[PDB]
This record gives C-alpha cells, structure tokens and sequence, in this order.
C-alpha cells in the first residue's frame, strides 16, 4: 500500500480529494495533478485531447490547438493545408502583387 | 534492400558490357546455389569476395572489362546500407543491380502519375487525389454558367446551414472560437449547401465537391477555413502552389480548351 | 524574407553541406531536388523560400554559393548524393591552394577567383527581392578560409555597405591546434574581420570537443558531428524567418539589440540541450533548466570562461514547446540570481525569442528528438580574454621572424604585420575599457 | 450618430485588435460571415458606431491596421473574425522597423505614413460625426511606438477637435523583453503629452499579475492578455452603444478625469474576474464589484494606487442595477480611504450605469482611475534611459539615422518636469 | 430572495451561456493539458526506444 | 517540499542503496524507474515528490549524489539492478582513492572533484523548488568520506549556508575496528564536523552488531543487515516530511528543539521493535513497552551508556497505529521513573511526532510487518564520554608522531595536528560544563 499525503482527517474519515484548488493556488502543477488523480480530476476539470493524424510529429500545446482548429483563433498565426509540418509560414495575403506565386482569392 | 519505402535518389548509372545481362539471365540460378554453398548454407550471409568467386566458378567467361563492370556494381551494392559492410542485406536485390546496371535498382522507383485523356491522378501519403482538366487548371477553376447569380444572393445561409448541420449553437457565438466552425465534412457541406439552393446541376455540385475536395486538410477530413472557402467558390480562384515535375508542363503545353 | 548563405573555406564548406543536409530535412525536400509525391498538386508550408528557390520542373535549387581553391573537397560535393541539389555554377572551385597562406589567397590567387564569385553572388542578390542579409561561413586558420574571405568581406561590404552580414567564425583554439602559422593568418585576418562584419559569432573546436566528449558521449568525434550541431545553431536562429512565431525576431534584430557599440561584435554562442538519447530518457526538459544550462561554461561553443567577465547584453532563441510564461519567470530568476553580474550600463540586458516548430534530427546524428530547445547568443569580456590569449603567442613567433619570408615573398610587406598587432592591441584597450 | 475609429499598430497593436474585434463581434451578434444573427433589436441600433453596412446584411468594422511585417497581418486574417475587415484597410510595409523607434519615426515611417493617414482620412469621412479615434498600440516596439507616435502627430494636426484614445503598453523591467524599450519608451511618451488627448497605461506585469493571483490560470497566453485588454475597451465604450439611465460618452468621462491637459494618464482596472474554482462561491452585487473593482490588485497597470493620491476616477456600470446604490458605494469608498484621495476637489469619483450588460454576465464594471500613482512608472523607464544614456549604449543606431542628442536629452528633460508637476499636484493643499 | 433565486455566473465547464465577450471562461487556461503531458511522454518513450534500437 | 541526500564515501553509498532501495519500496517504484498503479493497492499522491522527480517521461530519479573516489563500487552500482534507476551523471567517480587519509582526501584529490560535485548539486538544487535541506551520509574512517567530506560540507556552508545540513555520521567503534589511521582521519573530520554540521547523528558498527545479534538473533550479520536497519532509522525520520500524521515532525524541528547551543549537535539514536519474524507473533506490540525498550543501552544506535549522561533533549518518531494518548501515557511514565535522569534546567524534554503510515519491511530482510514503531533521537553526555575516550588513543598514537609522514607528505603539518586535538579539548570542556 503507497502512503498518501494526506490520507485521514483527525476523525476516523478518509479524504476525497479537490485537485482544482490544487491546481489554483499552485501547491502541485496541474499537469502532475491530473495524471497523478485521473479519476477525479476527470471529474473535476480534465477532458481528453484531440490528437493529430500523423504520430511522428511532437505533442506540443501549439500542434493541439491546430489538431482541434483552433490555432488561428488562440495562437496568433496562419493555418495551414499540410498537417504533418502546420507551423510553416504561409503570406498568400502579403504578397506584392507581381509576385510570381500570388493568388488573389482574398481580394 | 528493396523493401523499404524508395526514395529518389540520383544514381550512377554504369554502361553495361553488350553479351553480359542474356548470360547472367540463365546463370544466375547457379550463382545463387554457388554464393550460398559457399557462404555455409544460409543468404544474407555472403562476402562480395565469396560472391565474386562463385561467380568466377559458374560462369567461367569473364573478359575483364565484363568482369571489372560485376566487381564494380558488386561493391557499390555492398555499401548501399550503412552499417557493418561485412554482408549483403538481399540477394535479390544484388541480382537485380547487376541486371539493371544502376546502384539502386528499377523495382526500388516511385509509383508515378498516371494522367488519362482529361484527368491527372497522384497517388499520395493518404489516398490518391485527382484533377480533371478542360475545366480547370492548378490556380484557376472554370466557374459554371449560371452558379454564381444563384450563389451570391444566398451566399451566408450555405455556412449558418454548414454549421447547422455539424452541430453549431447559432444564438451564441462561442462556438466559432470553440472551433466547431474549423471542422466541416465535404459531403456536409455539399448537402447544406443543396438544402439552401434547391435543386443543384450535377455540373455545379461537381465543381463544389471539386473545390472542397482540394481545400479540405490532408490527413483529416473536414475543411480548414469556411469563411476563406466562401471566397474561394466565389472568385473561383484556389492558392494551390501547383508543382513541376509533370503535371506542371502537361497543363499548359496541351490544348485543353477544345 | 530571404537569405543567402556563401561558405569560405574546407572547412566553410564542410559546415555547409551538414547545414544544408538539415535544411533539407526540415522543409522534406529529397535529396535530388524536389518535395515528394504528396504535394505536387496542392503543396503547402512556403516556408523554403527565404533559402531555396522554386526552379524549373520540380527544383529547389539552394541560395548558396560554396567556394574554395583546391577542387577535392569541391568535387566530393559534386559527386555525393547531392549532385543535383546545387546548381554547377554556384559550386565555385579555384585551380591550385592557398595552402595556410594569408597573403597567397589574399593577393595571389584572389585577384583572379573574388570576381567570378562576386559576380555569382550579384545575381543571386538580383534574383533576390527581399534580402535580409548575407551570412558568411569560415574558419579563420587556414589560408583560403583567411585570405580570400577578407578579400570577400572587403568587396561585399564595397559593393552592398551596410547590409548585415552574419560572420560565424572558427578560431584557432588554444591548446587544441592544427596548423604552425594559423596566427598569423588569424591576426591578419582579423583587422579586416572586425571592420566589415557586422555580427561574428565565434566556434572554437575544442569547445565543442569537450560538448561531444561530455555531453553527448562520442568518445571517438570526427568532424560531421562538430558540424552536425553547428548546423543545428544556425537553424535555430533563423527559424524565426523560416517558421511562425509567437515572438518574432529577424537578422535585423541581432544588429539591433546585441551590438552596443559598432566596433564591439562578437557573441559567445551556446545551445541546451545537447543531451544523448539515453540521458535523455533519464533527464526532463522543462524552460528553467534548459535556460540555466544555456549559461553555464560546459555548454557554451567557445572555450572560455565568462564568470572572468561581465555580460553586455543576451539574447535567447527558443523553439518548440514554449509559452512566455515560464521563460519570463527563467530569466526572472537569473537575472535575481548574483552567480553570473551584467554591465551597469545595461539594466534590461535580454532579448527573448520563440518559434513553434521543434528542432529536427538528423538520422545519424546523436542528438535526441526533444519538445523544447533553447540557443543563447551573447555579448561579454571574455572574447577580450581570448583575442590576447591569441596575441601572446601571434608575438612570440613574430619576435624571431618565422615564416615571415613566406608571406614577404607572396607579395605584402612587414607594414601589415605591425599594423595588425596594434590593432589587436588597440582592440584590448577598447574590450578592457568597455567592461568597466 | 457618435462614431470611433479603430487604429492598431505593430504586432501587439495587431493582435489586441483581433481579440478586441472577437469581443464586439460577439456583443452585438455579427457572425464569422459578416451577417446578423443575434436575437435582440438592441443590437442593431448601435452598430454604426462600430461597423458600415455593405450588402445586404453585411458589416465591415472601421478599422485600419497597421505595421511592417507580414507574419502579424496573416495571423489577423487568417483567425476567425478576420475573413470580415476590408482589405484596403490593411495599410502594410514589408520591411520591419525591428525595434527601432528611430526607423519607425523617420525611414519607415516618414514615407509609409502618408499612405496610412489616406486609409484614416477616408475613413474618418466615411461616417457624419466623429466622437474620436482609438489608437491601441505599445511602446516597447518600433512600428507600433514609432509609427503609432508619427501618426498620433499628424491625426492631431489634422483632426484637432475629436477625442483621441490611446491603449499604450509599458515595458516594465520584471518582465522586460528586449534591450532598448527605454530607449522606444522615453521617446514615445515626450511625444503621448504633447499629442494624445488621454492615455491608459497598460503593461504586461500587470496582466500577467491578474491572471497568477486574481484568474489563477494555469498557462496565460498571450490570448488571455488580450482577451482583457479587449474586455477593458468595451467596456469603455459601452455607454456609447447601449442606453444606460445614465450615459458617459468618451468625451464626458475626458472632461470629467483630466484636470490639466498635459495630465492625462489612466490606470484601468475591470470586474468581474473570479477563477473557476471560487466562481461557485462567489455572490453578484454592487459591493461585490466594488470590493473588487477598488482592489489595488486588479489595476491592470503595475502603480500601487495607496503609494499616492486617486486624483480623480471613474466607473462604468452594467447591468439591471439600483443607482442609490451605485452612489452609496462609492461614497462610502471616498469616505473610509479617505486620504488616499486629493483634498482640494470634493467628489472625487464620477460614475455612470447602463442597462446592457455584456453576453451571459448578469452585472459588470470599469474602473479609470487617473492617480499620481503613475509618476512611479515613469520614474521607473526614465531611470534605465539615464542608466544607458550617460553612456551611449545602443546610441549609434539612431545617431546614424538622423537623431541627434538633442532629441534625447529634451525626452528626458520632458518625462523629468511630468514627474515634477505630478509631484507638486499630490503636495498641494487648500 | 433574489441572491437565493440566482444561478452561479458559470457552471462548470460546457456552458451555452459564456461566450468571448463574458469573462468567465478563459481558453488560456486549459483543462487538457494533464492529457496533453501523457500524450507527451507516449511520444518520447516511443522515439528514444526507436532511437536507442 | 523537497529534501536532496548526498553520500560520500564507500560507506557512504552502501547506506545510500539500502536507503534508496526502501524509498522505492516505500513509493511503489520498479527498479526501472516508473511506478506500476495496479499492483500498488495504496492511493495515489505526490507525496513521493520529496525524494524522486518527475523526470523524463513517466520516469522517476532520485534527488541523490552517491560520490566516491574509487570507480569500484559506484561502477557496481552501474552494472546492478538499479542501472535504470539513476541518472549516469549523478554517481560521482574519482579515478584514484584517497586511500584512508585525511590529507590526501581533503588537500591533493578534493581540490579536483569538489568543483564538479558542488557544481552538480547547484543543478539538482535548482530543479528543487522548496528545498528542506541536505542531508549528507557518510563514514569518518575512510579517506573521501572524512577529507573531502570535510571539504563538501565546508563549500556547502558557504554557497548554501541558511538551508538545514542534516548529518548521519559514522564513527569507528571503541573496540571493534577495521583500520588503524582512522583516529587521525576521524579527529581531523570532527574539527571541521563541529563548525559546519547542523545536526550530527553518531552511529557505531558494534552497537548495531550488538542489535543484530541480540534482537534479529542473526549470528552472522553482514554490512547490508546494518545498512537496512540503518535506513529504517532514516526513512522513520522523514516519514513526517512524505506522509502527514496526527502530529508531524519536519526537518527544521530537530535543530529547534533539540539543540540547546549552535556548538551542541550529536544525537544518540535507537529504534524499537527491532523484532524477527518469529517473535512478532508472539509478542503484543503496544505503544508502552516499544517506548520502554527504546530507551535501555541494548537497542541504542551508539555504544555508549546514557546512564553515566544526562538526557539534554528526545525526539520521538512515532509510526503506525499510535494514538496521542498513549504515548503521552508513555512519555509520562518515563519522565516520573529515576533510572534515566534529565538535565535540571531543561524540565520539559521531549518532541513526540507521529505519523499514520506504518514502516514498511523488504521482502527478504529480516524484520516483521510491525504495526507500530519508535525512532528516538535524544542529546546527552554520553556523546562527551565518546569523544574523550577517542582521544585518548589519538594521542596515544600521536606521542610517537606514528603515520605523520604520510600526512606531511600529502601537504599538511603539524598545527592542525596540535590544533584538532586542542579543539577536542574544548568540546570536552563543553560538554562537561553543560552538563552541570
Ligand atoms: N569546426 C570545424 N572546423 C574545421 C572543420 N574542418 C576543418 N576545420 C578547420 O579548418 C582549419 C584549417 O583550414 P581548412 O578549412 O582546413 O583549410 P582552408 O581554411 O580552406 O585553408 P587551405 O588549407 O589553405 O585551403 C582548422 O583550424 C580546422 O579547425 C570542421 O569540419 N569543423
Ligand atoms: N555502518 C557501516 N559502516 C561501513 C559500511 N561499509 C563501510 N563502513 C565503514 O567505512 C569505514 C571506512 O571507510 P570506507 O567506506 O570503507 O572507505 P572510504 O570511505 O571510501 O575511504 P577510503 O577507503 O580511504 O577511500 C570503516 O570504518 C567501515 O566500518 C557499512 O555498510 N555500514
Ligand atoms: N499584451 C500583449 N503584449 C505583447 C504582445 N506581443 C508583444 N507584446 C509585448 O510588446 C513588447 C514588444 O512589442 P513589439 O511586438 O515589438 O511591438 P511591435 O513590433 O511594434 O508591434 C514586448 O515587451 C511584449 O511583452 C501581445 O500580443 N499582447
Ligand atoms: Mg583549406
Ligand atoms: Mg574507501
């Protein structure tokens, strides 16, 4: 049996646990807390993650806001057609006009 | 080896002796049970010097340029691999270098393009995708006759009906920076943009699946940017960065219009 | 955005096709030109065009010129496996060497070779629209990488002025050395080195010896791994150009924040974390430790030691998983911590910066694949620690007149000998006096 | 009838923008596509403020954007809500000024300037009665202090009646990005006394302060810091757009706040803002956004407010509200702290309630403070700037473009007599 | 009894009222990160095994 | 909160790895690092935070420096079962011994790794964020663990100072001995011990021999039966800082309440039930004979009789099913009994602390699960008798100069001789007066 922090009160009664108040006045990082209480903090503040189609790219807070779509929104950026690289500077819009691959969908 | 993915790297490409691929066709078989015999009864297992001399034993022939050309093909395939350079990963392979007279064989290539009168198919990472021509060409689509008339008016009630259909509460807006508007499937939208317009030709709901189709996110199945497929379908114009290779010539060289 | 890329040198070349090979990799072009099947109708990033350009049928041909005098180093490029990355031209090759001769590749064989390369490197600039700057690659020991690179530097900074040009140099380190006459070329050459480059970034070997030896664990290191992570450097530093950012720095940035002072540009590089694929699984990655191993001396690229002297100003690079939360709370703490002191004149002496895109790997390199990195560029008095280090034993050999005959005979006099010593002197005055 | 135009300079200027943007996107019910969607009338009444009617059910803001790099103009139209500004009110440069206020003041700015006050210009007649403009923008970068300055200069000398609104971040030395902010700073705020109508100082270490102790969010992007700037702005702007039993427009809330025209910088606060995990706890009354709208940690600039005296200061009410009580709270909270408040001008606080409170809060507030708690900032840049400038830090770079050492040497006596005369009106008596 | 009729201004986390214009829910906090941390650890266990083969 | 063990000497880390192997057990951790959650019944909590840190990926490493100066045994533990477990980097490995010498631990080969251990600590120091304090293990009979042991803890007041240096010290016992210089290697620590330890816990081989052979009634013992109950006396004393209890002890308590004078800190230690299997069915452990039998001179930690002491101080580490009641009963009856007496000026000499979680046993040791345990730390005069009875045969061996060339040789002299020995005087001096 691995001991708890604080497993029982001055009475004879167990503890369930409050891992958002945790998570709000920072006695232990939300990011442990979660994994460490899985079961409550499900219950409490947590939700699963959408994950993007290709494993090999790493799992970064930016790559979850483009793999549910909300990268240009959150993240101040551009979106892009490819998913394996997402990060890649895309100026369709900024380009002068002259320029030899410039579109004009926008305007 | 020749399972792996195969990629395009360039290659040497030496000039073959002229008697030497018709001798090697019917020898072969023999140099196989020579290479393996001598190498204990096992493949992948072979030393270029004992494949080389059970290649000497089964065809005794071998002028020297004739044979200089095996040795060379020989220890190029060996150092194809890194590693430790002591063995030959695939017999097959070697048999069929020293036919081809390339380092990386013809069987190692890519899939190619296949391009029918009018289409142009590219089988990819995910799928295969096409492009029909004669109404369209990489950057610009040939817009129907009488669609956009017809589309300008109930322009906005294609996306409100869009997100509708994938599950978008109207009366808040919270669901836009949420990111239910980001994910929207092609038949979806082909189906809300039918249940706002009526009655669609078959020619103008293929030119919508068309210019979905190219807008929608490799990998995934729903659509990037609706607000940016609005002006998309409405100037009919697409910032596809068309590439060279040989779809880029084969659009504009050929006569397409008639 | 776009930025070409000229190499000087054996070694500027070297360098070149390992930072080129990573290049590559990062933006998934193949080896003999072009990006794959997949993105041949749609496409995608745009990213590459502030290094490659989109030639031809299927070509993306590099904005680079190597150059060098020997052709044996030049032809392995040319027969690799990238003979059909670089355009023929750009591949520029003399007939015969300097040969660890400043003034032979400074007015023997420059004469004839600097005009060919700076009439490549105008119309590289003129199928150039927005050039952000040049960034030159050299080692300063040799001849070539010594004599013609000033010759460059001189006519480049005649021909353009004021555009920035990035110099990552290799000194000669200290005890670690290679050649006899490696001072010489290295005094000569940084007379000219201090006046037309805008920001040097110095790279002395056996600082990245001790990095592979201690850090990585490669106890036999040959020198693809040295320019395997030099290469990572440099790609960290113009990821910002490449690849979106929550905060954004340019190459005109470098110039504006790090250099006090027009005459004061050399920055000790360093990089964190250079960590093995086994330390790795046994070590976590998180800003505030990466931050403080970007500053101590077992990771730094130059071997010297800053805990001597003061820093003037820093600037940090990070890439991959990084908000600005944590790295204000980094540097938070370093700069409350007292083990390291900045100058006085200087109270607000960062400059942060964050990119999304990770670094990459290269198969067959060591490094393993991490979420997070993190690249320091500063500015201290250490380097006028290591220019008099030099200038000792550049005088001891000077006082008896060694090998002087050989540079006489090539065509300069002892007027640049003298002349380059009380500059160096001059520039020690100017280090010691700064610093206080 | 009263009408704001929007200005944003450089990346921050950019990004707050589009935030902001989203936030009154959502307030009067306009969706991604430009069309109406909302449920109530009250909504479209006022949007001409805002917006001009296109085709058909289509709104475009009235803004004008404006910077020197691409990467920040692509990150605006490519989020949601940016697929509905006009693109010829994108006025854009390509070369970036990088942290230089010199090449924002002078190349960059001197020859881009002229293109950027067309797009105001026609914008400004555009609609039939000015009530001001809305520059929001910072002072640590170059294109957004720089250009911003020149452009405050020549929409003043233009333009001389209408308001003008400035939302200016401060570089603050906790979190202090790059070397030469007090090199932008000082130089920006000479320029802000002589231009601006009224100013409210933002700085990032108090954003970053609010959303630690206050919000106790986990990873405060700098959405987050956006997203409450935004929520200030529209709140500032409230009372403009909604009918309210007692209405404040921009100039009311000017005349009320400025006692003297070269004093004119406000600390901003905004209630409610509770975390997650005591919004269950938590009541909603006229106390309960007092107590917190009063707070010295909810400011949202780093100048504690009790290390001098609230000159004046303002609130903006929303929500079904009693103004009995409104006016019993901050009587009781001029008259408990009552030496933290000047002594010769009774009544310190001027308030105001509307009856719209924003999409799903039941009651809200904005405080604008303008203490003489604010001389503690400037004393704070001016500091570092003579720190450097004994010594010709960093100097060459405007020397070698056409500054001279005049033009600082006049920054710093200017910030130096500010600080004076904010010294002398907290030591005045009656 | 109007402060015992009244709801609290958020309840929980999926809530039809709180749009960007009320500040009540933030995206800058994330309730996913804990996950997000797992998927992390799965990513690196499988590249350094890969790496160290 | 965090509290980070370092160990030096051979000694040092043979405790260190009975220790770290109950930790693990304690925690629920598999030799490889991570924690299986099925098989563990226990509940899940960050209590483990104070000793490992959540590194890597789903990996656990100790907040530990083992150093050594013979790469024997640290390259042991290398090639163990705890390969995984550790970091590479943080097993600390000379080249050369010391070689049961003060002088060359302390002057010739301390001068070399003390930098880089003090240098790695500062990085272990800054992953902590609420770091409780050090604690430090080490044997005084050997070379490294008494020269540069001397010279850690020196280098640890001055960068740290302020933070808690617990230490758990061992010294030679009177009879029972395996070297012969170990009276100079021990008086030579001790000078150094006084002034720069916080807290000094003694701990003799023979009284642990003597526990062994009595209670456990293991004939033939070895160095890791005394290496487990020796942690069993660490874990029962930090278990208050990982599992809260009804009554918690931290690490800042012992210095507060159980040292009178800053020139007064060496603890008796003992520990009850030490208990076979055997005889712990038959036996009823209650909380007052385990108070009882803490306290006779056949179940202390020290070989020495407290009976010709005085009790300064106690602490009582309660564990398991302990009400306050009882032990209050307990610790009542003990005070009104005259065999043991207090110091008069001190009359209220005890700190009980108690906590819920019971101690653990290892599966193959030699202990029964016990319900409920006692660790005393007291302060006494016996402690005095120790020091005098060394003493004495330092300067017996000392009349005749015996060794000295080696000592002299390495680079000392002989003041510090005359001056250690002086300052064991003065303790003498010290402790007899207090006490009176
Ligand atoms: N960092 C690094 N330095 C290198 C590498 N290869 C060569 N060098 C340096 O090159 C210096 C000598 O000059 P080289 O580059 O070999 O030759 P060179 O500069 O072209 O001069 P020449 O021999 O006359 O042509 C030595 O000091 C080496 O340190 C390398 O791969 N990495
Ligand atoms: N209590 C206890 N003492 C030990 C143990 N192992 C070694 N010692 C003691 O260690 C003392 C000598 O120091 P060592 O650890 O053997 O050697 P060292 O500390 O490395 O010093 P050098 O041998 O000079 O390098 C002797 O008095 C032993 O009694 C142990 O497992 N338990
Ligand atoms: N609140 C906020 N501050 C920002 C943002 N981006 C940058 N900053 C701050 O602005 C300063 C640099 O501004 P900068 O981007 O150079 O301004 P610009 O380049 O002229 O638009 C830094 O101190 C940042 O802390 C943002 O999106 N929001
Ligand atoms: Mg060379
Ligand atoms: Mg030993």
């Amino acid at each position: 049996v691995v001991g708890a922090k604080v497993m029982k009160d001055r009475d004879g009664r167990p503890a369930v646990r409050d891992p958002t108040f945790l998570a709000e006045t920072q006695m232990m990082k939300k990011d442990a807390a979660d994994r460490l209480m899985g079961e409550t903090a499900r219950q409490s503040g947590a939700r699963d993650t959408t994950m993007l189609p290709n494993p090999d790219v790493p799992v970064t807070i930016y790559t979850e806001a483009v793999a549910n779509k909300t990268y240009g929104g959150v993240f101040p950026g551009t979106t892009t057609l490819n998913t394996a690289a997402p990060f890649g500077k895309s100026t369709n819009f900024s380009k002068p006009m002259s320029d030899y691959s410039k579109v004009v969908v926008d305007e | 080896m020749l399972n792996v993915t195969g990629g395009r790297r360039p290659v040497a490409s030496w000039r073959t002796p002229p008697g030497f691929l018709e001798r090697l066709a019917d020898a072969w078989p023999a140099v196989l049970d020579g290479a393996v015999e001598q190498a204990g009864g096992d493949p992948a297992r072979v030393t270029r010097d004992s494949f080389l001399a059970a290649l000497r034993e089964a065809l005794p022939g071998l002028s020297a340029a004739e044979d200089d050309y095996a040795r060379q093909v020989s220890l190029s395939v060996i150092q194809q691999v890194r590693g430790s350079n002591v063995f030959f990963p695939d017999l097959d392979y070697l048999q069929a270098a020293l036919l081809q007279g390339r380092v990386p064989p013809q069987e190692l290539d890519q899939p190619r393009s296949t391009l029918s009168l009018a289409t142009f198919t590219t089988t990819t990472r995910s799928g295969t995708k096409s492009l029909d021509l004669f109404k369209t060409t990489g950057v610009t689509w040939k817009i129907p006759k009488g669609f956009l008339n017809r589309y300008n008016d109930c322009n906005h009630e294609v996306l409100r009906r869009a997100a509708a259909l994938v599950g978008a509460r109207h009366d808040g807006a919270r669901d836009v920076v949420a990111g239910v508007w980001g994910r929207v499937d092609v038949p979806t939208f082909v189906e809300a943009c039918r249940q706002v317009l009526g009655e669609i030709s078959a020619d103008e709901e293929e030119y919508l699946i068309a210019l979905a189709s190219e807008q929608v996110q490799d990998g995934t199945a729903y659509i990037r940017d609706l607000p940016f497929l609005d002006k998309c379908i409405q100037n009919g114009k697409t910032p596809t960065s068309i590439k060279g290779p040989e779809l880029l010539p084969s659009i504009f060289l050929n006569d397409t219009t008639s | 955005r776009e930025v070409i890329s000229i190499h000087i040198g054996q070694a500027g070349i070297q360098v070149g096709n390992a930072c080129w090979e990573l290049y590559c990799l990062e933006h998934g072009i193949q080896p003999d030109g072009q990006m794959p099947s997949d993105k041949t109708i749609g496409g995608g990033d745009d990213a590459f065009n502030t290094f490659f350009s989109e030639t031809g049928a299927g070509k993306h041909v590099p904005r680079c010129i190597f150059l060098d005098l020997e052709p044996t180093v030049v032809d392995e490029v040319r027969t690799g496996t990238y003979r059909q990355l670089f355009h023929p031209e750009q591949l520029i090759s003399g007939k015969e060497d300097a040969a660890n001769n400043f003034a032979r590749g400074h007015y023997t064989i420059g004469k004839e070779i600097v005009d060919l390369a700076l009439d490549r490197i105008r119309k590289l600039a003129d199928n150039c629209t927005g050039l952000q700057g040049f960034l030159v690659f050299n080692a300063v020991g040799g001849g070539t990488g010594s004599g013609l690179g000033s010759l460059l530097l001189e006519r480049l900074s005649v021909d353009y002025g004021k555009k920035s040009k990035l110099g990552f140099t290799v000194y000669p380190s200290p005890q670690v050395s290679t050649a006899v006459v490696e001072p010489y070329n290295s005094v000569l050459s940084t007379h000219s080195l201090l006046e037309h480059t805008d920001v040097a970034v110095m790279l002395d070997n056996e600082a990245i010896y001790d990095i592979c030896r201690r850090s990585l664990d490669i106890e036999r290191p040959t020198y693809t791994n040295l320019n395997r992570l030099i290469a990572q450097v440099i790609s960290s530093l113009t990821a910002s150009l490449r690849f979106d950012g929550a905060l954004n720095v340019d190459i005109t940035e470098f110039q504006t924040n790090l250099v006090p002072y027009p005459r004061i540009h050399f920055m000790l590089s360093s990089y964190a974390p250079i960590i093995s694929a086994e330390k790795a699984y046994h070590e976590q990655l998180s800003v505030a430790e990466i931050t403080n191993a970007a500053f101590e001396p077992a990771s730094m690229m130059v071997k010297c030691d800053p805990r001597h002297g003061k820093y003037m100003a820093c600037c940090l690079m990070y890439r991959g998983d990084v908000v600005p939360k944590d790295v204000n709370a980094s540097v938070a703490t370093i700069k409350t911590k007292r083990t390291i002191q900045f100058v006085d004149w200087c109270p607000t002496g960062f400059k942060c910066g964050i990119n999304y895109q990770p670094p990459t790997v290269v198969p067959g390199g060591d490094l393993a694949k991490v979420q997070r990195a993190v690249c320091m560029i500063s500015n201290s008095t250490a380097i006028g620690e290591i220019f008099s280090r030099l200038d000792h034993k550049f005088d001891l050999m000077y006082a008896k007149r060694a090998f002087v005959h050989w540079y006489v005979g090539e065509g300069m006099e002892e007027g640049e000998f003298s002349e380059a010593r009380e500059d160096l002197a001059a520039l020690e005055k100017d280090f010691e006096e700064v610093g206080a | 009838m009263r009408e704001i135009v929007h200005i944003q300079g450089g990346q921050c200027g950019n990004q707050i923008g589009a935030k902001f943007w989203e936030v009154v996107s959502d307030e009067h019910g306009i969706d991604p596509t430009g069309t109406y969607h909302g449920d109530s009338d009250l909504q479209l009444e006022r949007i001409n403020v805002y917006f001009n009617e296109a085709t058909g059910g289509r709104y475009v803001p009235r803004a004008i954007l404006m910077d020197l790099e691409p990467g920040t103009m692509d990150s605006v139209r490519s989020g949601p809500y940016g697929q509905i500004f006009r693109p010829d009110n994108f006025v854009f440069g390509q070369t970036g000024a990088g942290n230089n206020w010199a090449k924002g003041h002078y190349t960059e700015g001197a020859e881009l300037i002229d293109s950027v006050l067309d797009v105001v210009r026609k914008e400004a007649e555009s609609c039939d009665c000015l009530q001001g403009f809305q520059v929001c923008h910072s002072l640590g970068g170059g294109t957004g202090s720089g250009m911003g300055t020149l452009l405050i200069s020549k929409i003043r000398e233009e333009y001389p009646d209408r308001m003008m609104l400035t939302f200016s971040v401060v570089p603050s030395p906790k979190v202090s990005d790059t070397v030469v902010e007090p090199y932008n700073a000082t130089l920006s705020v000479h320029q802000l006394v002589e231009n601006a109508d009224e100013c409210m100082v933002l700085d990032n270490e108090a954003l970053y302060d609010i959303c630690f102790r206050t919000l106790k969010l986990t990873t405060p992007t700098f959405g987050d810091l956006n997203h409450l700037i935004s929520a200030v702005m529209s709140g500032i702007t409230c009372c403009l757009r909604f009918p309210g039993q007692l209405n404040a427009d921009l100039r009311k809330l000017a005349v009320n706040l400025i006692p003297f025209p070269r004093l004119h910088f406000f600390m901003v606060g905004f209630t409610p803002l509770t975390s997650r995990g005591s919004q269950q706890y938590r009541a909603l009354t006229v106390p309960e956004l007092t107590q917190q709208m009063w707070d010295a940690k909810n400011m949202m600039c780093a100048a504690d407010p009790r290390h001098g005296r609230y000159l004046t200061a303002s609130a903006l009410f929303r929500g079904r509200m009693s103004t009995k009580e409104v006016d019993e709270q901050m009587l009781n909270v001029q008259n408990k702290n009552s030496s933290y408040f000047v002594e010769w001008i009774p009544n310190n606080v001027k308030s105001s309630v509307c009856d719209i409170p924003p999409k799903g809060l039941k009651m809200s507030a904005t405080f604008i403070g303008n203490s003489t708690a604010i001389q503690e900032m400037f004393k704070r840049v001016s500091e570092q700037f003579t720190a450097m400038f004994r010594r010709k830090a960093f100097l060459h770079w405007y020397t070698g473009e056409g500054m001279d050492e005049m033009e600082f040497t006049e920054a710093e006596s200017n910030m130096n007599d500010l600080v004076s005369e904010y010294q002398q009106y907290q030591d005045a008596s009656a | 009894d109007a402060k015992q009729l009244d709801m609290p201004g958020r309840v929980g986390d999926d809530d039809n009222r709180l749009g960007p214009s009320s500040l009540q829910k933030f995206d800058g906090e994330d309730l996913t990160a804990g996950d997000r941390k797992k998927a992390q650890i799965e990513q690196s266990v499988n590249w350094w095994a890969e790496q160290t083969a």
